């Protein structure tokens, strides 16, 4: 995350971190339930083997609430391709269930029609992660969050060197140097409605990080609510 | 009478159904007797920050 702020205690409890052979974070996830993690399909191609860590806020400090879980099942969207980055969504079923506690709790899945009319119509959403603090920078050892404005689809398409499908949305800023970045992919974009946070996006891709005239591109979770439900069955 | 004004007074989901407003809630909440509020059924309902120590 470029700009934004450190996530305060208890404030980002649905954050998960995919950790490669080496215990190094390369992508985020969102806790959906005791057994299921939401992430981006493209993350699956960036490490041969990985596990999921929950409850972590500082990768260099053992707080005591962290837990590492193995993945039992990977459910990748069958239509994802690297060529398009379209359908950039995957669900992970864990071998052993998460115990919800301090800094470990799921984000809510919204109902589609209401999500479209009430959540996606809000001014801003919230993105979070352990990724780079500027484009060519190092990843953050501390979990960060950022408020990111929703961006008009027409503006999104015009700004982009790549096709923006209906499975994608833009968020962030035109020139202001705040964005998600490398290492944040797969993690949560959530939108608050009366003190409850609903999953609205999956950190997907961007042409660099926080570049002038480019936006953060996110997987449009409203397009995949039924798909998520089936994957969690 | 409409979801477009203060979310039909619903805490969470709102729908105009059989031409009338109906509230509902995410898994882990039960819709209150008043037909508006969402009451968490457990200590770690989805979408809530973990702000207090239990
Ligand atoms: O992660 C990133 N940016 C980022 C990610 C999420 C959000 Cl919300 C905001 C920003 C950047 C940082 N990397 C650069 C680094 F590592 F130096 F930081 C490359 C990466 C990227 O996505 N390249 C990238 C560019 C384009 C496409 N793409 C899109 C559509 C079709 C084909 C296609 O290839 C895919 C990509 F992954
Ligand atoms: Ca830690
Ligand atoms: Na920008």
């Amino acid at each position: 995350i470029v700009g934004g702020q450190e996530c305060k205690d208890g404030e980002c409890p649905w954050q998960a971190l995919l950790i490669n052979e080496e215990n190094e974070g390369f992508c985020g996830g969102t806790i959906l339930s005791e057994f299921y993690i939401l992430t981006a399909a493209h993350c699956l191609y960036q490490a041969k083997r990985f596990k999921v860590r929950v409850g972590d806020r500082n990768t260099e400090q053992e707080e005591g609430g962290e837990a590492v879980h193995e993945v039992e099942v990977v459910i990748k969207h069958n239509r994802f391709t690297k060529e398009t980055y379209d359908f950039d969504i995957a669900v992970l079923r864990l071998k052993t269930p998460i115990t919800f506690r301090m800094n470990v709790a799921p984000a809510c899945l919204p109902e589609r029609d209401w999500a479209e009319s009430t959540l996606m119509t809000q001014k801003t959403g919230i993105v979070s992660g352990f990724g780079r603090t500027h484009e060519k920078g190092r990843q953050s050892t501390r979990l960060k969050m950022l408020e990111v404005p929703y961006v008009d689809r027409n503006s999104c398409k015009l700004s982009s060197s790549f096709i923006i499908t209906q499975n994608m949305f833009c968020a962030g800023y035109d020139t202001k140097q705040e964005d998600a970045c490398q290492g944040d992919s797969g993690g949560p974009h959530v939108t608050r409605f009366k003190d409850t946070y609903f999953v609205t996006g999956i950190v997907s891709w961007g042409e660099g990080c926080a570049r002038k005239g480019k936006y953060g591109i996110y997987t449009k979770v409203t397009a995949f609510l039924k798909w998520i439900d089936r994957s969690m069955k | 009478k409409l979801c477009s004004l203060d979310n039909g007074d619903c805490d969470q989901f709102c729908h105009e159904e059989q031409n009338s407003v109906v509230c509902s809630c995410a898994r882990g909440y039960t819709l209150a007797d008043n037909g508006k509020a969402c009451i968490p059924t457990g200590p770690y309902p989805c979408g809530k920050q973990t702000l207090e120590r239990r």
